[PDB]
């Protein structure tokens, strides 16, 4: 039976798993979404007249960068208890990744829902971003709004984009980042918690190698790429478990560890799930992870196929949308980007 | 990996 | 219909194509092979007990280096008219690359055979080296003899190996090399006839980017990697033609231009097909070009597959082997390195 | 753009 989110606005508990230092935690663990007594409605495919074209974060136009900053600022300006707010959007990640919900709707109220470290990883984050992007557009009255994506698979895209830097006056800034790494600028997709101290050009080569390993060498079939089968009745898979998919365990994890500030108790913000969403770059990194799924499929290789297991197809999550409606979405319905009315500008 | 020899090796 | 070498001992003319300055040419254009009363026999797969392991030129054991040096010396000690001799082996390149032979056996007696600048590039040179290597081993009675290869895809291997340097007392030496470049040591795989005034570590990065360009970015399918289709009735494809494959037009060409001596009439030795084989490093560079073919398939990327067109499979050449027998070989028979009983020592 |  498929993993099924309950009414997250009626059945939710404080996040208390996967956070090593709760005593000194700098972000809240009260990550439950606002309870507005709304009815959960089924997803309907968008009727957008144009496709939203996500743009490389290092090659944005003035309007792209300006619109994005304005949208994030608007989001930061909302009171937290607005489900579209900066903090509410961050808490979504906390609730789904750090044990806010249980499998009660599947008859297992004794077991948490975890969307990480399994085949739920890609589709959950695809939906998370889908609503996030549409919410941002609505806040600035831009019906064709699109997120940037951090193109760390291309050399010019490997340095963290300057648009995220500066100080608090920049809405895309977050003080809780590894200061030494931000100075280095170039992300280490092979980062394992220890600085390599290698030449920049060698880091580029290392990063190109890492993307190849995650998309081709190790992502050879649906189980190795998406991650292990995870269904109702299953306990949460531990971080670093061998069954975790190639991208999630590889380049994905590396970027989070690299950006997260090691002087913080849980390496907040990016260094832990529960706090990652408080860094705007979280969503932009994840937009490229979302793109990795597209690239993996476009590689017409044996085994590079989508999942057909019903217990994956029928897994579902709940999100607030731009109208503050509650929407249930299914994995099966996000596999086709044309139907979600967005794509990525390549090069 | 790929076309590169141990590019992530800090001790190359 | 496939390109088919004639009886090369019966139908052959002096090289007169692709040599800009024939008047001042420092090597002979009389590149035809010796006639020993042999008849041409079909190839048979070797029954070697062990696989010969080619070694990176910058990391040879004392025995590997001493064996190679002894073998080349023995080849230089042979009179030129021996088909196994240093000069005979060099002339093979001249005859196949500078218009020694015609397509007479295909019914086109007024068109030359050219093995460069098409899909014949990789398999012709694989066979050329296969016999060259087995001849060398025979001259020193080492049944498991293997060539070195110039591993310029790895930083440590990018400097031309010191084994090729010194003076004439070294059999691996050739005076007709770009003296300034030999002093620089680090090959420029992007060399286009103008010295780059850049630091060594940047040249390393340039070289990495070039190997990635040739094997991944531009070698996207058999046509783009191996080069354009070339069959009986086709005229010779020009150097620099758009249809030339990625490795041949790229890193391959750069190394030849870089090592060739610009003070010579045709940039002899490496700077022109007709003279390149007079430099021992020619074969060792080409052994890594041979390895690029292996690497390209091992990448297991989409389109990285061998050619299946019969007009490629059934194309053939004629070489002398270590028994001074004439052997006809076909492209189809060199695609599997296990059956040719050699491979490469990898990291 | 290491090849300049
Ligand atoms: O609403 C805003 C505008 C700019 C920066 C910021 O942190 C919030
Ligand atoms: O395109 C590239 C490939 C490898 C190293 C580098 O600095 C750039
Ligand atoms: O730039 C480098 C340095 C060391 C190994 C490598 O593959 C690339
Ligand atoms: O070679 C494979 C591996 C996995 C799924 C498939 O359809 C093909
Ligand atoms: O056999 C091939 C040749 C070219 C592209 C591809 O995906 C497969
Ligand atoms: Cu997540
Ligand atoms: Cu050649």
């Amino acid at each position: 039976a498929p993993i099924t989110a309950p009414d997250i606005t009626s059945i939710c508990k404080d996040a208390s798993s996967g956070i090593g230092n709760q005593e000194g935690a700098i972000r809240t663990r009260k990550c439950c979404p606002p309870s507005l007594g709304k009815k959960i409605k089924d997803f309907q495919f968008p009727n957008d007249k144009k496709v939203r074209m996500r743009w490389p974060a290092h090659k944005g136009t003035k309007k792209q960068v300006d619109d994005y900053r304005r949208a994030i600022a608007a989001m930061r300006a909302l009171p937290d208890d607005d489900p579209r707010s900066f903090v509410s959007q961050a808490k979504i990640h906390c609730a789904y990744c750090n044990g806010g919900y249980t499998q009660v709707d599947s008859g297992f109220p004794d077991i948490d829902i975890q969307i990480h470290n399994s085949w739920l990883f890609f589709p959950f984050h695809r939906w998370y971003l889908y609503f996030y992007e549409r919410i941002l557009g609505s806040l600035i009255d831009e019906p064709n709004f699109a997120l940037p994506y951090w193109k760390w698979d291309e050399p010019k895209g490997m340095p963290i984009s300057n648009i995220f830097l500066g100080d608090a006056s920049n809405p895309l800034y977050d003080q809780y980042r590894d200061a030494n790494h931000i100075e280095d600028r170039i992300v280490d997709l092979d980062y394992d918690g220890k600085d390599k101290d290698i030449p920049d050009q060698q880091q580029v080569a290392c990063n190109l190698s890492t993307v190849y390993r995650d998309l081709v060498r190790n992502g050879v079939d649906p189980t190795s790429f998406f991650g292990g089968k995870y269904v109702a009745g299953d306990s949460p898979v531990a971080n670093g478990d061998p069954s975790v998919g190639s991208v999630e365990a590889g380049s994905h994890t590396a970027v989070h560890r690299w950006v997260g500030d090691p002087t913080q108790p849980n390496n907040e913000d990016m260094g832990n799930f529960y706090s990652a969403g408080y860094d705007p770059v979280f969503y932009i990194h994840h937009a490229n992870v979302d793109r990795m799924w597209k690239l993996w499929k476009e590689l017409r290789l044996p085994g590079h196929v989508d999942i057909t297991d019903p217990d994956w197809l029928n897994a579902s999550y709940v999100f607030y949308d731009e109208n503050k409606d509650l929407v249930r979405v299914y994995n099966k319905d996000c596999v086709n980007l044309d139907k979600l009315k967005y794509n990525f500008i390549e090069n | 990996d790929g076309v590169f020899t141990t590019p992530c090796d800090p001790e190359y």
